[PDB]
């Protein structure tokens, strides 16, 4: 993730990570170990290789995971399966420069 | 009759008193078991309930 | 290009309260039609909890939303979209008494509504949502009237006899030999 | 490539009662002769537990995409062992990730998997031409897999996946739940002499498996295994028989439960909490004999069924960008301060573009921040 | 802290403690050589002087 998000990998949290990503739950027994990543993950011209969810119908379940790419619809016409106006990819790409 | 009619008295009074400690935080956030499990998720509410 | 710990950073405190008064930024939930008169779980602007919603009649001062018993439990609400008082009570109630023989002899029961017409126990004790294995002990033709409350499971007889199981207001209750519970007045 | 089924003789759902069944131990710690109480997901005791079953001779093959409720009990009677898999998923389409549980005959293979569904899928039997035996050269469940992040590709091994005609001789029982990304399965095998619905008898499933699977369950369905023979006419369409089992699904229901560990310390009786007054007294008086009398019983009896959101009707979108994306804050020392009303704090838009490096809610958990409405809000702003 | 025994307990192979009534352990799985091993207070009261 970016760094500006490790806050968010912890129980009762929210934000793009702690809903629509990776949920932990409060009867969570364990631990969680983060530590920088640059000029190991991140290359000139932006690495774009690391992707994360952006927009989702509703939160994840603690420790679920959801792959599908499917087109999110944001507004009120289905516009069945094409992205378009009032619909977008829900997928986004970090922008990692060094 | 005050004996019977104290014996009443007392029973009525204890139960009001057990009603109106309800009112008591006892160390939670709030007396309310709603507010605390609206304010509050399972993950911290455990704890104030 | 200085250090991060000298960095500008951007900040600002949202500062509200919760549930003590009228709340005009609301979250983004969508609100439902209102089912009164049935055990729901209800949420009037964030304020879960589950009970049962009946109509009333309060005097809310302009800056009052809700409203608390002795208890301290929140007792009448002020419905946000239509402006009306709604109270809240308990979905259920105590007053209820299961009597049987003692188990080695038989598995029926009979049960003992406090201090309810017989007319009016199931939505007493919402029957509609209740078990079906519930609903047959909650009406029938074994329900007897008493001054404590209403009896079911038991046929009322007329004579009289040794108090066997006690039930009140001089009715006690026994096993008799088909095989059922009788309810009765006590012989002196 | 993929067959559906056209031969169809169907009837409406049947309906049976389970009784005291669907029973599975809590906890991997070990319990003699005590009376220990629980609250979980459970059958409820006498429940309208629904009927399927494959018999040939009225060319039913029962096997519909029934729904996931937050738990499965499933039961099968069998001799034949023509219940073989199970498929889980959300949509069974492709566009996510499902679950395949498969015995093929030589292994037990457990999938988590984007599998492009068959309508009517079937794991086939063949009664071999070349060579007098039983053995399958069909494996007709999915089209595709991509993106596959499990399996659990057992030892191989040997069953008698012939086919016997008489009485049933197995009844394997299983529970099934998703709970936090894990999928527990509890497993018990018995076996059974009866040719009717289900036996008299108290089960104690035992805790088979604890999947790390991860996925969102709602719909599955049950994976049966064709009966092909040369007594049999027709193409693969037509040219099939029914199997001779039959299984069983309940749904489990949040409940508590009073259950009994003998001295071995094996789960031998148990009480359904809530289900009747009797059962009331006995969880009440923690204990499986009431001696003659009258008892006050505790409220166990009703459970909520809905719920209902009563949320003030505003529209206007909250000024996050006239506080976050404002061209200049204030001092510290003059901080500024924004009275805020009548709004959608949605707050969901500064996903897009606004990241923080501190986040710190006092008085209020994060995750609840959606469901509640804020009275006096004041926004404080500076640098 | 305790005082170790050797007893007879049929375990599943799926479980290594055992609790009793008040909770606390009783039984122990050893992992090294397996067997049941119960443990018991070193002390007990019923000392009058
Ligand atoms: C489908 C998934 C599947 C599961 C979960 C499974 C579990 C399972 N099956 C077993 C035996 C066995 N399992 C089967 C067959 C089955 N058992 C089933 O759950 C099903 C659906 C069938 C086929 C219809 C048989 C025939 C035995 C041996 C029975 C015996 O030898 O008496 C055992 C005990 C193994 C042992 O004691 O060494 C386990 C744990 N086997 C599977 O194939
Ligand atoms: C798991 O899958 C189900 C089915 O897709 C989701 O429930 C549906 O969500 C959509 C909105 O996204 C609603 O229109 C449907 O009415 C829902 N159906 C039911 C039965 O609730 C569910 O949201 C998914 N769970 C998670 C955590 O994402
Ligand atoms: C215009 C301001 C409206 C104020 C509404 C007040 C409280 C309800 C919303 C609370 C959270 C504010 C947004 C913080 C988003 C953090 C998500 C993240 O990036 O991790
Ligand atoms: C919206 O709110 C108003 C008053 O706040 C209320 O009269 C009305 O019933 C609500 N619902 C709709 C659809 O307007
Ligand atoms: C309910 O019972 C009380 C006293 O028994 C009686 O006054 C009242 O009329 C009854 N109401 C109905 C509808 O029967
Ligand atoms: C459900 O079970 C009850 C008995 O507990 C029975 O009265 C009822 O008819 C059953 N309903 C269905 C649809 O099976
Ligand atoms: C008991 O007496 C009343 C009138 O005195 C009568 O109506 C009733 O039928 C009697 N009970 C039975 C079971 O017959
Ligand atoms: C089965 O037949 C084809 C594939 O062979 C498929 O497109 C069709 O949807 C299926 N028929 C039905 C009634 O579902
Ligand atoms: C199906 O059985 C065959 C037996 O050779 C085995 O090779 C195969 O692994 C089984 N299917 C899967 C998906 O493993
Ligand atoms: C999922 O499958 C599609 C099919 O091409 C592929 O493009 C995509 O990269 C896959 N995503 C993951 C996380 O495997
Ligand atoms: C407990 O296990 C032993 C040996 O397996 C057996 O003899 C005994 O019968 C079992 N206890 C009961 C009540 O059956
Ligand atoms: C805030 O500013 C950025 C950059 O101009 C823009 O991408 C984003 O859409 C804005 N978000 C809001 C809520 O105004
Ligand atoms: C090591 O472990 C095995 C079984 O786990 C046990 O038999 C053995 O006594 C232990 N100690 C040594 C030195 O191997």
């Amino acid at each position: 993730i970016r760094g500006d998000e490790v806050r968010q990998i912890a129980p009762g949290q929210t934000g793009k990570i702690a809903d629509y990503n990776y949920k932990l739950p409060c009867d969570f027994t364990g631990c969680v170990i983060a530590w920088n990543s640059n000029n190991l993950d991140s290359k000139v011209g932006g690495n774009y290789n690391y992707l994360y969810r952006l927009f989702r119908k509703s939160n994840l379940k603690p420790f679920e995971r959801d792959i599908s790419t499917e087109i999110y619809q944001a507004g009120s016409t289905p516009c069945n399966g094409v992205e378009g106006f009032n619909c977008y990819f829900p997928l986004q790409s970090y922008g990692f420069q060094p | 009759l005050g004996k019977l009619q104290d014996v009443v008295n007392q029973n009525a009074q204890a139960l009001n008193t057990l009603v109106k400690q309800l009112s008591s935080n006892f160390g939670a956030i709030s007396s309310v078991l709603n507010d605390i499990l609206s304010r509050l998720d399972k993950c911290e509410a455990e704890v104030q309930i | 290009t200085n250090g991060v710990g000298y960095q500008p950073y951007r900040v600002v405190v949202l500062s509200f309260e919760l549930l003590h008064a009228p709340a005009t930024v609301c979250g983004p939930k969508k609100s439902t039609n209102l089912v009164k008169n049935k055990c729901v779980n209800f949420n009037f602007n964030g304020l879960t909890g589950t009970g049962v919603l009946t109509e009333s009649n309060k005097k809310f001062l302009p800056f009052q939303q809700f409203g608390r018993d002795i208890a301290d439990t929140t007792d009448a609400v002020r419905d946000p979209q239509t402006l009306e008082i709604l109270d809240i009570t308990p979905c259920s109630f105590g007053g209820v008494s299961v009597i049987t023989p003692g188990t080695n002899t038989s598995n029926q029961v009979a049960v003992l509504y406090q201090d309810v017409n017989c007319t009016e126990v199931p939505v007493a004790i919402h029957a509609d949502q209740l078990t079906p294995t519930w609903r047959v002990y909650s009406t029938g033709s074994n329900v007897f009237q008493t001054r404590a409350g209403c009896l079911i499971g038991a046929e009322h007889v007329n004579n009289s006899y040794e108090c066997d199981i006690p039930i009140g207001a001089g009715i006690c209750a026994s096993y008799q030999t088909s095989q059922s519970i009788i309810a009765y007045t006590m012989s002196l | 490539q993929c067959v559906n089924l056209t031969t169809r003789t169907q009837l409406p759902p049947a309906y049976t009662n389970s009784f005291t069944r669907g029973v599975y131990y809590p906890d991997k710690v070990f319990r003699s002769s005590v009376l220990h109480s629980t609250q979980d997901l459970f059958l409820p005791f006498f429940s309208n537990v629904t009927w399927f079953h494959a018999i040939h001779v009225t060319k039913r093959f029962d096997n519909p995409v029934l729904p996931f409720n937050d738990g499965v009990y499933f039961a099968s009677t069998e001799k034949s062992n023509i219940i073989r898999g199970w498929i889980f998923g959300t949509t069974l389409d492709s566009k996510t990730q499902s679950l395949l549980i498969v015995n093929n005959a030589t292994n037990v293979v457990i999938k988590v998997c984007e599998f492009q569904f068959c309508n009517d899928p079937f794991l086939g039997v063949y009664y071999h031409k070349n060579n007098k035996s039983w053995m399958e050269s069909e494996f007709r469940v999915y089209s595709s897999a991509n993106n596959c992040t499990f399996e659990y590709v057992s030892q191989p091994f040997l069953m008698d996946l012939e086919g016997k005609q008489g009485n049933f001789k197995n009844l394997r029982e299983f529970v099934f739940k998703n709970i936090d990304g894990y999928f527990k399965i509890y497993s018990k095998h018995t076996p059974i002499n009866l040719v009717r619905d289900l036996p008299q008898g108290f089960s104690a499933l035992e805790p088979l498996v604890d999947l790390p699977i991860g996925i969102n369950i709602t719909r599955f369905q049950t994976l049966l295994a064709l009966h092909r023979s040369y007594l049999t006419p027709g193409d693969s369409s037509s040219g099939w028989t029914a199997g001779a089992a039959a299984y069983y699904v309940g749904y489990l229901q949040p409940r508590t439960f009073l259950l009994k560990y003998n001295e071995n310390g094996t789960i031998t009786d148990a009480v359904d909490c809530a289900l009747d007054p009797l059962s009331e007294t006995k969880c009440t008086l923690k204990s499986f004999t009431v001696e003659k009398g009258i008892y006050q019983t505790s409220n166990f009896r009703v459970q909520p069924t809905e719920s209902i959101v009563r949320f003030p009707n505003i529209t206007n979108l909250c000024p996050f960008g006239e506080v976050f994306n404002a061209t200049r804050f204030a001092s510290v020392y003059a901080w500024n301060r924004k009275r805020i009303s009548n709004c959608v704090a949605d707050y969901s838009v500064l996903y897009n573009s606004a990241s923080f490096s501190t986040f710190k809610c006092y008085g209020v958990s994060p995750t609840k921040l959606n469901d509640l409405c804020f009275t006096n809000v004041y926004a404080d702003s500076f640098v």
